[PDB]
């Protein structure tokens, strides 16, 4: 028999090394026949100005379509012949490319990843064919209402700054991104100190290091062009966006206050907090009995289809709030009950609510580390945010300290008389006025 | 809990039944209960043959009191034939309220 | 012997208690978004959009 | 270590535990039940059973099941198919003994009360309309109805005339005849072996036998057409192939990966798909084609699956049928079989990485065969498939009686005799 | 009707001189007005519930 | 497309040092939510009529 | 009864009480400026009440 305490002393540690190019190399080994391997880069849309906001998403399209040594679809044939997968993603802060494979084609897989990020062609005949694929998936993106309403919340909460713009860019930039402006993006944001070579599954750290020395040595670990840009921070604003369209069947509303950044230690009590509000969907099984109060109310009166809370962190700032979907005659009661729950945690927060919210938070982070692909992305981006991978023992000793007085104190700091940012997508005539919204941020009794 | 003079508490339970006069309007004891929020949930959970039997017994008694009339002494509800049709359904509604209340004290 | 989900394309549907009900083993006919314009289904009974990607811990 | 322990009890119950040293646990209960085992009078009883997991049972009310599980951060979930059902609970390691006594109340002593079943009948209409916003969901229910006369043609979702009419007496009868001891498998992933044994001796008291079985599935070669207002045509064309657990079943699995059965590169051209390259010669419009393969205990369906524009649905199905004809008359290279054995072996090992993919696979093997085989045994059987078996599987498709199902604007879709 | 026949007794006493008999009746009936509403009524409603088997 | 909209210019209406677009509104927070407000604090003295 | 007492309402009474007192001392000192209570205008001598 074991314990939850003992089993946290048995997760194998992340061995970090570093080449003379500055490239960090991290790993974890737990005896499996399959292994994930990728590169995590500190680039994104928050490192772009208004000339090339589309440029980071355009480069991710051309990454699997031809290299200097494997041209065209010869890269496709080689990944397919050994049973391997080849994924990617892109946000405002990060950019990844990775591979699932068997843990004996790791020498071939690492050579594939090193060739991708160094020697892409970006040829003129492929980017003109790639412009049409992006312009049409922008039109498919307008039909996803959750993607459009969360893009409204970033354009209104961070209005004057680079954290307002979106990953895909405006369609006028998608139409005009050159070949010259794509290679000058690679030189400035795909440098060796910004990349992290991570791996999980059955892998040796020592074998991964020599494979990194053999393949990643031609990178320049230098300050050419003398462009070390001063990271300037981004401020929050209370304001509103309302898009009225009565022909849509349901309405989407998202609201948030400013939150803490990545390294801030306030994030752990602010996730015990948002786990006390929670989430709901109309396909859930046990509504009207749920522990959450906003979820037990919205099931009994049929007020919404779904709601969710979020905590979106960055380097220096954050977003902290909620999103819900309802019909046109229910917006005003959903805003009344949600805002009265934020204020009941600034005061009045119980020691029983915090214990359940701490149990929910531990269960959420070990369930997210199941399989070699989510462990490999918790390795690759913890080394770009915290500078180290926080183990699962350091996470649990920070959850053990939080109590109701810390929760009451930290919620009053971020919520009690702040201006929120609000976004809405029609039919939204019953979305209340911003004066009546801002006045919902204070109590009446205490 | 008597066992020798239980002859005595049975005469007083019969006497109060006939001193009360809901049987003379042809009603059963569970018809005359005051509906608070627990009783309004127990009525909603009845099988439909029992619900329809109760709506007619009440309507016939509101009509008998509009004219100051009583049923003849052959249609009076007897003492040992009053079916407590609502008491099993109501003991479960109360027990589910006292469980959501002991859970809010935790 | 092996499963439906290994070498076969039938369905599984799932119902939760605290998460959003789903239903598929083959369903996603991928490689149909590089040929353009297959649009996400408009909902009148809202369903998961990220299928609980929030609360990652 | 301790790769799996495996016990078969005297009442045919299969227990199988693996002791990892992970902080989280997972427990499954896998039953032989599913749409297959319902006749023409109680259609949709299995969809209602799937939705009724957090109702009142004999040992915990509907308040204590929802509150007791959310208190420790746990989950409760049900997954079913045409041939099985699976109940799965999960929490952290020290919390696992309380979410295990709830699971044995949901599935072994439920109480179907009238007003709760009656309030639940509106959830059938919500769940069916959520699932049917994908066009693949109803084209595949139609296709099983066009391919069988009974016992595998029943849908996973309740029919529309029948919503509001599933009674508490029908739910009591499905569980009393199909949730029995010799059709079940209890699989644990962070638990020890002798405690899962002492859990399972708390439903021995009855339902210790075999239960109402399912009538054998008779092949009907039919065709169901469904005109509506969707933008694209979804079409499927199959034939009868092979049951699971046979020598011919592995060859249809290899033939599936020769033809092309899904993607490997994000935004790729599927360069090692012989189906996709044959269609895309003459078709220049947006499409998608795949190889379909389903496998059950006594039959299976193999064929193709297209998605296309409505004026091109005849060119796409005809091109994707000549290519299967080219294989059955001998045109089969040797490296194409070897590149397809890799995708079938690699995809089997990536499917067993997670704690849910592993527990899935152990539950299917305990119901179908009654044993556990290591993934080294499975990898050898794939490499024993010869080139004379990939050809004798495309011959059984080309000369077999077909079935079809379609949806969309069907003005240019061929008929199954044309 | 013991409560109605006690507000009649308090109306006859209320227009008498403050003498010997009109004060032992004035205070034994100002007590009984409060003993009926506050104490004797809620206890007799409980004996009625117990004889109807609730 | 939805990615073609920006919130327009609000520089003619902000507070004087919240034209600062390159800070994080920290040193400029809970320090400018009240100039039309302590108006209402000495109105408490004035509504006493 | 047993509807009313427990570890819930009296810890809702814990942050009540300051509210009660400043709902009570509001009623105490607020009554004296409306109805000309001359027996409490003496206690703070700084406020010239009537000329």
């Amino acid at each position: 028999t074991a314990t939850y305490a003992q089993a946290l002393q048995s997760v194998p540690e992340t061995q970090v090394s570093q080449l003379d190019n500055g490239l960090r190399v991290a790993s974890e080994q737990s005896s499996q026949p399959t292994c994930t391997v990728g590169v995590w880069i500190d680039a994104g849309s928050r490192y772009e100005n208004e000339k090339n906001n589309g440029a980071g998403y355009f480069v991710e399209h051309l990454a699997f379509k031809g290299t200097k040594n494997r041209p065209g679809s010869a890269l496709e044939k080689e990944v397919e012949s050994m049973g391997a997968h080849l994924n990617a993603y892109s946000t405002r802060e990060h950019t990844a490319y990775y591979i699932k494979a068997l843990s004996k084609d790791l020498p071939k897989a690492v050579e594939l990843l090193a060739d991708i990020v160094q020697n892409c062609s970006l040829e003129d005949s492929q980017i003109e064919k790639e412009r049409d694929v992006i312009l049409q998936e922008l039109q498919e993106n307008d039909s996803s209402m959750r993607d459009v309403v969360f893009d409204y919340l970033h354009a209104t909460a961070f209005q004057g700054t680079p954290l307002a713009q979106s990953v895909e860019g405006p369609s006028e930039n998608v139409r005009k991104l050159s070949r010259a402006d794509l290679t000058e993006y690679v030189s400035q944001h795909y440098k060796a100190p910004r990349m992290v070579l991570a791996a999980a599954g059955g892998v040796e750290h020592r074998q991964l290091l020599d494979l990194a020395q053999k393949h990643f040595s031609s990178l320049s670990g230098t300050y050419v062009e003398d462009a070390v840009p001063a990271f300037t921070p981004c401020r929050f604003t209370g304001s509103e966006i309302r898009h009225r369209d009565d022909a849509l069947p349901l309405a989407h509303v998202a609201i948030a206050v400013e939150g803490p950044g990545w390294a801030n230690p306030d994030n752990v009590p602010l996730q015990v907090a948002n786990a006390i509000i929670g989430h709901y969907d109309s396909t859930y099984g046990g509504g009207t009995h749920m522990s959450s109060t906003l979820a037990s109310v919205a099931a009994t009166r049929k007020l919404c289809q779904s709601f969710q809370t979020f905590n979106i962190c960055y380097a220096e700032t954050g977003l902290l709030g909620a999103h819900f979907v309802c019909d046109n005659m229910s917006i005003d009661d959903m805003m009344f009950f949600l805002q009265g729950q934020w204020m009941r945690l600034c005061t009045s927060a119980t020691e029983s609510e915090v214990v359940r919210g701490k149990n929910i938070l531990r269960n959420a982070l070990v369930s997210h580390l199941d399989g070699t692909t989510p462990v490999c992305e918790d390795i690759g981006r913890s080394l770009l945010t915290y500078g180290r991978r926080i183990p699962l023992a350091e996470w649990e000793s920070r959850i053990a300290e939080v109590d109701a007085s810390v929760v009451r104190e930290v919620c009053s700091k971020y919520f009690y008389d702040q201006c929120p940012a609000v976004a809405g997508l029609g039919p939204i005539e019953q979305l209340p006025d911003y004066n009546r919204i801002r006045s919902g941020m204070f109590w009446l009794r205490f | 809990a008597v066992a020798a003079s239980s002859k005595w508490l049975e005469g007083i339970r019969k006497w109060y039944y006939n001193a009360a006069g809901f049987n003379k309007l042809g009603l059963m004891r569970d018809d005359t209960i005051y509906e608070d929020d627990d009783v309004k949930e127990a009525i909603r959970r009845l099988p439909e043959n029992l619900y329809n039997d109760r709506v007619f017994r009440i309507k016939r008694a509101l009509d008998l009191t509009m004219r100051q009339q009583i049923l003849p002494k052959e249609q009076w509800t007897k003492y040992e034939e009053d079916k407590f049709y609502l008491e099993p359904y109501l003991k479960e509604v109360i027990r589910e309220r006292k469980e959501r209340e002991e859970w809010a004290k935790k | 012997m092996l499963s439906v989900a290994s070498r076969s394309g039938p369905f599984a549907p799932v119902l939760s208690a605290t998460s959003r009900g789903v239903a598929g083993a083959l369903r996603p006919l991928v490689q149909a978004a590089l040929p353009a314009t297959s649009e996400s289904p408009v909902l009148d009974a809202k369903r998961s959009f990220l299928c609980r990607e929030s609360l990652s811990g | 270590p301790q790769d799996l322990e495996f016990t078969r009890l005297p009442n045919g119950l299969v227990i199988a535990s693996l002791e990892n040293y992970a902080p989280a646990s997972r427990i499954g209960l896998f039953i032989k039940a599913g749409s297959r085992y319902e006749d023409s009078n109680n259609l949709g009883t299995s969809h209602l059973l799937r939705l009724a997991s957090s109702l009142t049972t004999k040992g915990a009310s509907s308040f204590k099941i929802t509150r007791g599980i959310e208190a420790v951060g746990g989950k409760l979930s049900v997954t079913s198919t045409r041939e099985s059902m699976a109940y799965t609970v999960e929490c952290l390691r020290d919390d696992i003994e309380i979410l295990m006594e709830f699971l044995l109340n949901v599935t072994a002593a439920p109480e179907f009360r009238r007003w709760e079943v009656a309030a639940l009948q509106s959830q059938l209409r919500i769940d069916k309309a959520v699932a049917f916003q994908n066009p693949q969901a109803q084209v595949l229910e139609n296709l099983h109805a066009a391919a069988y006369r009974n016992a595998l043609a029943n849908s996973l979702y309740c029919p529309d005339y029948r919503i509001g009419k599933v009674t508490p007496d029908q739910l009591h009868y499905y569980v009393q005849n199909h949730f029995t001891s010799a059709r079940m498998a209890l699989i644990g992933l962070g638990v020890s072996h002798p405690v899962l044994k002492q859990v399972a001796e708390r439903f021995l008291n009855m339902r210790g036998g075999l239960g109402l079985s399912g009538a054998k599935a008779k092949y009907r070669g039919g065709e169901i057409r469904d005109q509506n207002g969707d933008s694209l045509v979804h079409a499927a064309l199959v034939a009868e192939s092979a049951a699971t657990g046979s020598a011919e079943a592995n060859a249809f699995s290899v033939l599936q990966h020769v033809l092309g059965a899904g993607p490997h590169v994000k935004r790729g051209s599927n360069a090692t798909s012989s189906l996709y390259q044959a269609v895309a010669k003459g078709v220049h419009q947006p499409f998608d084609v795949s190889a379909f393969n389903a496998s059950y205990s006594d039959s299976g369906l193999f064929g193709i699956y297209t998605i296309s524009q409505a004026a091109s649905a005849g060119d796409v199905i005809k091109s994707a049928y000549d290519q299967v004809k080219a294989i059955a008359q001998g045109n089969l290279s040797n490296t194409d079989v070897q590149a397809a054995k890799n995708k079938l072996k690699a995809g089997y090992l990536m499917s067993v990485e997670s704690s849910e993919g592993f527990l899935d696979e152990v539950g299917s093997q305990a119901l179908v065969a009654g044993s556990y085989m290591q993934p080294s045994t499975v990898l050898q059987q794939i490499d024993s498939v010869a080139d004379a078996d990939v050809i004798n599987a495309a011959k059984k498709f080309v000369s077999g009686r077909k079935s079809m199902a379609a949806s969309g604007n069907l003005g240019h879709t061929p008929f199954v005799d044309e | 009707w013991m409560l109605v026949a006690d507000l009649i007794t308090l109306t006859w006493i209320g227009g008498q001189p403050v003498e010997h008999p009109f004060i032992i009746i004035g205070q034994l009936a100002s007590i009984l007005y409060f003993l009926i509403i506050l104490v004797l009524m809620p206890i007799t409603s409980i004996i009625e519930n117990n004889l109807l088997k609730w | 497309s939805h990615t073609d909209i920006r919130v327009p210019d609000f520089s003619d209406y902000r507070r004087a040092e919240v034209l600062d677009s390159t800070k994080s509104s920290k040193e400029s927070s809970d320090a400018r939510k009240g100039f039309s407000y302590l108006i209402t604090a000495t109105t408490t003295v004035g509504v006493a009529y | 009864l047993s509807r009313f007492l427990g570890p819930r309402y009296r810890e809702l009474a814990r942050n009540w009480i300051p509210t009660a007192s400043m709902w009570g001392a509001v009623g105490a000192v607020g009554l004296v400026w409306a109805t000309d209570w001359r027996l409490i205008l003496d206690w703070v001598p700084y406020i010239n009440g009537k000329f």
